[PDB]
RNA sequence: UAAGGUGAUAUGAACCGUUAUAACCGGCGAUUUCCGAAUGGGGAAACCCAGUGUGUUUCGACACACUAUCAUUAACUGAAUCCAUAGGUUAAUGAGGCGAACCGGGGGAACUGAAACAUCUAAGUACCCCGAGGAAAAGAAAUCAACCGAGAUUCCCCCAG
RNA sequence: AGGGUGACAGCCCCGUACACAAAAAUGCACAUGCUGUGAGCUCGAUGAGUAGGGCGGGACACGUGGUAUCCUGUCUGAAUA
RNA sequence: UUUUGUAUAAUGGGUCAGCGACUUAUAUUCUGUAGCAAGGUUAACCGAAUAGGGGAGCCGAAGGGAAACCGAGUCUUAACUGGGCGUUAAGUUGCAGGGUAUAGACCCGAAACCCGGUGAUCUAGCCAUGGGCAGGUUGAAGGUUGGGUAACACUAACUGGAGGACCGAACCGACUAAUGUUGAAAAAUUAGCGGAUGACUUGUGGCUGGGGGUGAAAGGCCAAUCAAACCGGGAGAUAGCU
RNA sequence: GUUUAUUAAAAACACAGCACUGUGCAAACACGAAAGUGGACGUAUACGGUGUGACGCCUGCCCGGUGCCGGAAGGUUAAUU
RNA sequence: UGAGCCUUGAUGGAAGUGUGGACGCCAGUCUGCAUGGCUUUAAUGUUUGAUGUUCUAACGUUGACCCGUAAUCCGGGUUGCGGACAGUGUCUGGUGGGUAGUUUGACUGGGGCGGUCU
RNA sequence: GCUUGACUGCGAGCGUGACGGCGCGAGCAGGUGCGAAAGCAGGUCAUAGUGAUCCGGUGGUUCUGAAUGGAAGGGCCAUC
């Protein structure tokens, strides 16, 4: 499930489009990642499965903050 | 990223210094390793609030 | 409620009943095999095979009840790694499947029309998918107006083919 | 009104108009108890990876047009009465 | 019925009964008719419900100009002797009808295109696990032994028992003919025929699913069909043809 | 040997043999939006693709065209800036 | 290593016994080395891009090991090998009958070819 | 020889077309050339020498211009 555990990115359709305008259906998906963040607040490993933008939320927000969410929302993590 | 330093670290370091790093070698290194910090403005005053109440 | 009654093809038999437990109607309860979500395991549905606790002047064995999965919570346990975490057992709640249309959302055609055809159309239709209510959805202005003023959303008639 | 009864029934039967009914279980209203629940005032605070932007699409009757408005896959990114 | 034309040897119809094709809605115009008339008329809704209320509004009494604008005129042009379009005819709302517009738009009919299911009980290929091949030939390697060589070579008997080997039943196929052809049979019967220890044959079960499978490759096969399966759906597809 | 089950059994397919070509292994290739898997529990004396088609004697010239292979100058050239 | 800024030596405590580099008006004199009672020049500190090594800490591991776990999945952990490469999202140029939707005129003494089309 | 009538605005009234349209035209207004003048000239003896609409460009023009003033864009005349 390409599916960015932070914000909630999926993938999207749309169209292509030729010169000539010719409409083909397609899909636009999360650049997604998966990496190791450092909790500590945990002294532990949490891997979460990324957006970056997932990335730079965490990178603002702060990782306690967003894990604070998810387990919030019932997530794994 | 910004974020502000704890212990010395080497070409910026300063023990508590306002610089400006990539945003790798932050999120990556720097912390989740202790060293550094967002420089969550909370923050600028946290750790400005030490400026003040010491070096005057 | 009652003087008639034991549904029908469908008689007959043997019976029930007439002033209140015949029958008949309605409220509430009892019972409700097996299969089926089907949930002890399995399985070619309605069959096969268990485990655990129980129970028998005949306490072998054969009856009765529990034992699916998942989520939340708690209790008891508990690794690599000593603390922790993971994991494990148990218990209490809950869910699960079914089924008209209407509804919200995820995805989404082609014939066809353009007197061919690709932009365009058919249409966000058909269809598939998830979800929910009695309705759903939307909703109390970073809305419109236009220098006057309106004052959420929804629905109808005009505006206007 | 209607239906039936040995042919077409206001007065033969069942009804209809009209007036009546529940030990029970429930629906909706109110009035009350229970657990909740928060009410009023004064002083505050006022929604950031957000608005905006590049790119690609999508939605607005509006087919990128001179094209506002809206959503966002991708890169970025404010002010703060 | 179609045709320039059809007794026509051109189409359709065995016959009778029943059924079977210009419709409905909303717009828009015209005609007929009715009302009111420089006016006609209300929509939603209200309702005392076919009344009444509601005149939002629509159409009409004013045109010209792209427009600003002007206005019984106005536009053209610097302006027109002038020119064009206008001023001189009554509208409007019901009701019935004739056309059109959007809708399946008079009825029936494609080959197809798209979506979603169902199908490897027929067949193709593969996997697993099982079964089957009467009879009769040929007689590879290798081996023993003699003969033979300086020793090998070589040679004879024997022994052995190979092979998409031979002949031929079962089994598997299907080259020719005849019959049959409203069949005994929606692919056969009968006489002949190729394979028959193998790239053999066959039972049970399993896997592959439609622009997909499988194919010793014919476009072959995928349940009597396959240059794109069957079923339901889009769907009354479309038919300037009959 | 195979084949057009039902008008074609052949000179068509296939075959051992041969050649070219790709592939260093998480191979190429292939089913698959992926995970997973075949190739292969193999590893260049292997695996795929294409052609030819026992065997004998043999397989000449042509690289303009098309296809493919190599080329660290120059010209031309996208998003971006 | 291309270019900017900050600077300490160039254009804008004496005389004699002694030195590397040079547009030196063509024949100078210097720019420094020793001593002796805002614009044309060399290196530092830099700031800013390019190229190159190596590092580890994202990320890869279809090496080995530990545990969950009597498990050829998975997860965690340790270790080794790689390593900011690879890969993947977004954008972009090329290739792309593999797949797709289509087009491919009429006239015509039948059609096609030829011819013709105002 | 002198010139720019290969003029601008229009146009009674004809032709010829299903239509889109094409064609001929004296005459009026402004302004111009030639000629002493009467006068002739809105191309070429005539009849071929061509391409609708859309979209877009260029010049001119306040006609329009979504609160207002502007602007963008639209219209109109010329033209590609």
């Amino acid at each position: 499930s390409r599916v960015c555990q932070v914000t909630g990115k999926r993938p999207v359709t749309g169209n292509n489009r030729s010169h000539a305008l010719n409409a083909t259906k397609r899909r636009f998906l999360p650049n997604l990642h998966s990496h190791r963040f450092w909790v500590e607040s945990e002294k532990r490993f949490v891997t979460l499965r990324v957006s970056a933008k997932g990335m730079r939320v965490i990178d603002k927000k702060g990782i306690d903050t967003v894990l604070a969410e998810l387990r919030a929302r019932g997530e794994k993590y | 990223m910004q974020v502000i330093l704890l212990d010395k670290v080497a070409n910026l370091g300063s023990l508590g210094d306002q610089v400006n790093v990539k945003a790798g070698y932050a999120r990556n290194f720097l912390v989740p390793q202790g060293k550094a910090v967002p420089a969550t403005k909370k923050n600028i005053e946290f750790f400005e609030a030490r400026r003040a109440e010491l070096e005057a």
